[PDB]
């Protein structure tokens, strides 16, 4: 079992986008105070996940990458890789050359 | 903020770290069944008593949010299962003496071994050494040495435990704010807080009669038939006027009727359905028999069988270095793993059995989206009667032709259609009067009504009056004759499978109607209908989230149990059996006119 793979299961409010949350800090579910202690109403809110070889297809570990691509003001740097056509000579050819 | 969400804070911690903790349980049961060894047996227990304690902790840490602040069904029903207290209630001396003789009564069961008198150096045990002898023997006084020798072993040594056992139980259930643990034990049934549907504790037991009046007519006319048959079996012992005695019955207990067939066959001479030869010679493995089985639940529209299903199921016996439980039984051990553990040979029974248990399967599959403690049956019976429909579909001719295993040029004739419906009344018709007594009879020692020193006066009598069984010697209150049978030495319902039969056939009315079969019930198969495998999967999905009166009523269109299926399932041998019964005498005696 696979016990190195954390998930948040409560927090009070929803997550804002593209929002981190590394808080340990006990969930208050209840009026009472937690006081550190997870007794009676009071959570913690990271649980481990149990990943194993013989499990279903709906609970095998997946790995998720997500690609954010945002455009500022600043020059874009990150840019595809533009293909290069071998260059012919002596023929009356359109030519793009560096833009 | 409010105490529903506190509630349902609550259920998801909860069902997120059980989940966890019953795949670890239910991982070390399997490695158990599969593998017999002293340190498999140590994890199991280890991961039991963690999942027994991590339960008690839950239900004490769920008591404290009340039951009547929630107005949501989903998590009243979950919040209702949780907050029970099971025997938490009970003293600790008091419990710990139940869990004594609950332990000892299961070591007593498994590794009773009984044998004859003057040849006591070896013995045999219930489960192959006797349930052979009993299936097959055709001898009187060899059958009653083995019933007489076994139910006075076993009588004598569980009766002082009933006793205790009965007392305990009743002092548990009261302080559950039960009226006994028959109470308890029909509180699975009672559907509170929805309008029109539903269902009382003190119902069932009415509607159970209600039933078993409609039953009595055809088993009477069985029992007629049963009786002259055996009675050309056996000239001398069995009267015309009498009951049947115990010991003939094919069974170590009368549980089932099936072992009577070659004795009681209508037409010996027409042939057989057997399909073993036509395997045999085609060499057909256990796999391929798991492959048609799967190739029928996805011909009906349910989804086919997960890769780690194929890759981690036991489907064959490991071998002699390794030790398994022969015993067909579907594992949903957890977080969508579904495995089979299955001795399969090549037979037919097998294959049945390979249906039913996929059907298992199925079921569990259907309700892996519900919540975890609302992963089960709407009640005990569905859980079975899905089995039990795709054992009656599989068994069907044309499911055999269809798939290859039949002759397509066998011919379907009248009296192989009587003589295979005798065989399934034998295995299900006849489970019924035993089913409802031993139940009764349990539900009356439970609440008060018949007192220690007259629970065997009254069984044998419940016995003549329902079973149509008589006693081949008296008994008296020093035999435990019921404790025999496994379900009710380790505190088991039995209620299941009177409610599985009705359903089964409820189900299979339901499912041929939406498939538009247009013959007799019983030459209904369910295959190549999408429309009826969508009729099942809307029930199959919601699992224990929805009453099973409301199930009933998605499936069937009815709000209760009905027996109106059986009968009509049966008829052209409720025919055959009213015309065959012309000179024999219907029902019986309840006097001691044949033996005692
Ligand atoms: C069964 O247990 C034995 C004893 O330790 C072990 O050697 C073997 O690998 C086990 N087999 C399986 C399939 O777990
Ligand atoms: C009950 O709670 C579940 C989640 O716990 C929710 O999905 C469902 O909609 C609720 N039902 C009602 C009627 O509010
Ligand atoms: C469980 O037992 C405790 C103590 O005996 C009791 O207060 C509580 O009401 C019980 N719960 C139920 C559902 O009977
Ligand atoms: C189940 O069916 C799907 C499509 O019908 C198929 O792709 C998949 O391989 C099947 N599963 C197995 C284990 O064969
Ligand atoms: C089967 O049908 C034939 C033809 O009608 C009839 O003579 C025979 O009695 C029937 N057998 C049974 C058992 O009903
Ligand atoms: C059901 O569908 C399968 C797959 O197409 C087919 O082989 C089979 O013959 C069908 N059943 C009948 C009774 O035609």
């Amino acid at each position: 079992g696979n016990y190195n793979y954390l998930y948040r299961l409560f927090r009070k409010s929803n997550l804002k986008p593209f929002e981190r949350d590394i808080s340990t800090e006990i969930y208050q579910a209840g009026s009472t105070p937690c006081n550190g202690v997870e007794g009676f109403n009071c959570y913690f809110p990271l649980q481990s996940y149990g990943f194993q070889p013989t499990y279903g297809v709906g609970y095998q570990p997946y790995r998720v990458v997500v690609l954010s691509f945002e455009l500022l003001h600043a020059p874009a740097t990150v840019c595809g890789p533009k293909k290069s056509t071998n260059l012919v000579k002596n023929k009356c050819v359109n030519f793009n050359f560096n833009g | 903020s409010t105490i529903e969400e506190q509630a349902k804070t609550f259920l998801d911690k909860f069902n997120h770290e059980a989940e966890d903790l019953f795949y670890q349980s239910s991982l070390a049961s399997w490695n158990y069944n599969t593998n017999i060894t002293e340190e498999n047996v140590q994890n199991m227990n280890n991961a039991g008593d963690k999942w027994s304690a991590f339960l008690k902790e839950q239900s004490t840490l769920a008591q404290m949010y009340p039951l009547q602040e929630i107005q949501n069904l989903t998590v009243k029903l979950q919040l209702q299962a949780l907050q029970q207290n099971g025997s938490s209630v009970l003293s600790e001396d008091k419990s710990k003496r139940l869990n004594t003789i609950l332990n000892t009564m299961s070591t007593i069961y498994s590794t009773g071994k009984v044998c004859n008198p003057d040849n006591p150096q070896e013995c045999l045990l219930l489960e192959p050494g006797l349930n052979e002898i009993m299936a097959n023997s055709l001898d009187y006084n060899e059958r009653l040495w083995a019933w007489e020798s076994w139910r006075s072993e076993v009588g004598k040594q569980l009766r002082p435990l009933y006793e205790e056992y009965v007392v305990l139980k009743n002092e548990m259930a009261r302080a559950n704010h039960y009226e006994d643990y028959g109470d308890y034990w029909r509180g699975d049934y009672e559907v509170n807080g929805v309008d029109g549907y539903d269902y009382s504790r003190g119902q069932l037991i009415e509607d159970v009669e209600h039933t078993f009046e409609e039953i009595k007519p055809l088993y009477e006319h069985l029992h007629a038939y049963v009786r002259a048959k055996l009675m050309n079996a056996y000239p001398s012992y069995i009267s015309p006027i009498g009951c049947l005695p115990a010991h003939l019955l094919g069974d170590m207990w009368g549980r089932f009727w099936t072992n009577l067939y070659s004795l009681t066959v209508p037409f010996g001479q027409k042939p057989n359905i057997d399909v073993t030869d036509a395997m045999v010679d085609q060499a057909w493995d256990a796999q391929r028999i798991f492959k048609e089985a799967e190739k029928f639940f996805v011909s009906v529209g349910l989804p086919n069988m997960t890769q780690g299903f194929w890759e981690n199921s036991m489907l064959t016996d490991p071998g002699n270095v390794q030790k398994a439980v022969c015993h067909p039984t579907a594992w949903d051990l957890g977080k969508g793993d579904f495995r089979i553990l299955m001795c399969t040979k090549v037979t037919m029974d097998d294959f049945l059995t390979a249906h039913h248990e996929m059907g298992h399967i199925q079921y569990d599959m259907a309700y892996a989206a519900q919540p975890f403690l609302l992963r089960n049956g709407a009640n005990e019976g569905f859980h079975e009667a899905v089995g039990e429909i795709m054992s009656l579909s599989a068994a069907t001719p044309k499911h055999l032709k269809s798939i290859g295993l039949l002759s397509p040029d066998f011919q379907e004739d009248n009296e192989t259609e009587i003589n295979f419906l005798l065989k399934q009344a034998l295995t299900i018709v006849g489970t019924l009067p035993f089913t409802y007594m031993l139940e009764k009879w349990r539900w009356m020692v439970f609440k008060g009504e018949i007192p220690k020193d007259q629970w065997m006066k009254k069984w044998w009598e419940m016995k003549r009056e329902i079973v149509g069984v008589v006693e081949p010697v008296p008994h008296d209150e020093t035999y435990c004759d019921p404790a025999s049978l496994f379900h009710v030495s380790n505190d088991y319902s039995f209620i299941r499978y009177y409610t599985r039969t009705l359903y089964q056939f409820q189900f299979q009315e339901a499912l041929c109607q939406a498939a538009k079969h247009e013959g007799p019930l019983h030459k209904c198969d369910i295959s190549n209908s999408t429309e009826a495998g969508q009729k099942l999967f809307n029930m199959l999905r919601l699992g224990k989230s929805e009453p099973w009166t409301l199930a009933l009523e998605n499936v069937v269109g009815a709000k209760n149990m009905n027996v109106r299926p059986l009968l009509n399932y049966f008829e052209p041998l409720f025919t055959w059996l009213k015309d065959q019964n012309k000179n024999s005498f219907v029902g019986w005696s309840t006097d001691w006119s044949p033996y005692a």
